[PDB]
């Protein structure tokens, strides 16, 4: 539903670094003492990274251009931002695969939607639950189903300093969508820290759409709030 | 194929056979459609299903109007028509040799490993020989198919029985003989293998 909240901030497109990021496991192949060389899409060791920090008043989730592979910072010990729409257009005539989780289950679909202006769950800030779906309505001419395995999740807001942090890299290659999963445990207020993780391949998506452009989806606590759980973006580069 | 593009390097394989009796109807088929308007080529292994009038420029069209056509070419296959007419129904089976959990299997059946030196290893494809031991290494789930320190088949699971097991090659080398002179002595030569006793 096209439900848009009163306070809504822009975007000041806060700059940090991509400092040891980006980094996956680039196939499937066991490489054991080697300094392997690769030319794959990557994310660049200290890039211009834009940040998203999602405080009370200000809420961050613009149709950002995905151009050619992004990648995809979450600092999330609140587990706030589930959810992606990768869209040509974000329109009704444009096809758009949703990645989103309802919280015990990752939905992956793909279909031409006529995308809500402003989409979250209906969910309290002290209780955390999740009881009403405003991200989709209607799924016309509809190509691609997927429903993943079952997993628990912790939705209400957590304090102090971060106790996960969730890192992604999606590549628009060859008609596909190959998604990288990152889960470390950090400690940090609201920055970006300088660590290196390796990242694993998870999803090896049959798609094939102009991915040009691409919206997060926040779970909003809900005249709204949410907790400090900033995250971050960072194109790739071959 | 500028509204289907098949990339140069990927492979797959093209299936098409006609469908003159089937898909051609003297009244036409209007259901198989065909798209002629696009902004520049289109991705390979992609397509874009969206009815959108465009304007060569760039602008949000109404159609009937001018440079805003429809993007589509909608051909009624007849049955009457010419061989370069015909309806054909294509198939393109694209593939995937990247070595997940292996697949889409063949009708061969599996036997079981040996520890024994020099067997025509066969695991998913990958043929050759060597001696098969089982190692300790790591194998994360997301990678079935160890190399060497430069590219070679080194390290496979076994994808029935889920192991870990290195290949060392055939035990190859030069072979040289040790003769005194045979006008000296005939006497019969001694000779290397360059491996092992």
């Amino acid at each position: 539903r096209c439900t848009t909240f009163d306070d809504v901030q822009a975007p000041n497109y806060t700059q940090h670094t991509s400092s040891m990021r980006g980094v996956y496991y680039p196939d499937e192949i066991f490489r054991s003492d080697t300094l392997y060389l690769t030319q794959d899409l990557f994310l660049p060791f200290y890039s211009n990274v834009t940040g998203f920090h999602t405080i009370n008043h200000t809420f961050d989730n613009p149709v950002i251009p995905f151009k050619d592979g992004i990648y995809f910072a979450a600092t999330e010990k609140s587990n706030v931002v589930r959810g992606w729409v990768f869209g040509s257009t974000m329109n009704n005539k444009s096809q758009s695969v949703i990645i989103i989780n309802n919280s015990t289950n990752v939905v992956i679909r793909a279909c031409n939607f006529e995308l809500c202006d402003n989409p979250f769950f209906a969910v309290s800030k002290p209780m955390g639950t999740q009881t009403h779906t405003m991200i989709f309505d209607n799924a016309f001419n509809c190509t691609f189903e997927y429903i993943s395995d079952a997993f628990s999740l912790d939705v209400s807001e957590k304090s102090g300093n971060f106790k996960h942090l969730r890192e992604f890299v999606f590549k628009n290659k060859d008609g596909f969508l190959y998604v990288y999963k990152g889960y470390q445990p950090i400690d940090v207020v609201r920055d970006l820290p300088s660590g290196f993780n390796t990242l694993k391949p998870i999803f090896k998506l049959p798609l094939g759409i102009n991915i040009t452009n691409f919206r997060a989806i926040l779970t909003a606590f809900s005249t709204w709030g949410t907790s400090a759980a900033a995250y971050f973006v960072g194109y790739l580069k071959p | 194929d500028y509204n289907y593009k098949l990339p140069d390097d990927f492979m797959g394989c093209v299936l098409a056979w006609n469908t003159r009796n089937i898909d051609a109807t003297s009244t036409g088929n209007y259901n198989y459609k065909y798209r002629y308007l696009r902004h520049g080529k289109l991705r390979p292994f992609e397509r874009d299903i969206s009815n959108v009038p465009f304007s060569p420029d760039g602008k949000p069209c109404t159609p009937p109007a001018l440079n805003c056509y429809w993007p589509l070419n909608d051909y009624g296959f007849y049955t009457t028509t010419g061989i370069g007419y015909q309806p054909y129904r294509v198939v393109v089976l694209s593939f995937e040799l990247l070595n997940a959990p292996a697949t889409v299997c063949g009708p061969k059946l599996s036997t079981d490993l040996i520890k024994n030196q020099c067997v025509n290893f066969n695991f998913n494809g990958l043929t050759g020989t060597g001696v098969l031991t089982p190692s300790s290494k790591r194998f994360q789930p997301f990678q079935q198919f160890g190399r060497d320190v430069s590219d070679f088949t080194d390290s496979v699971r076994d994808p029935k029985t889920s192991e870990i097991l290195d290949i060392s090659p055939c035990s190859f080398g030069g072979v040289s003989v040790i003769t005194p002179g045979t006008n000296a002595s005939s006497e019969v030569a001694v000779l290397y293998q360059d491996v092992n006793c």
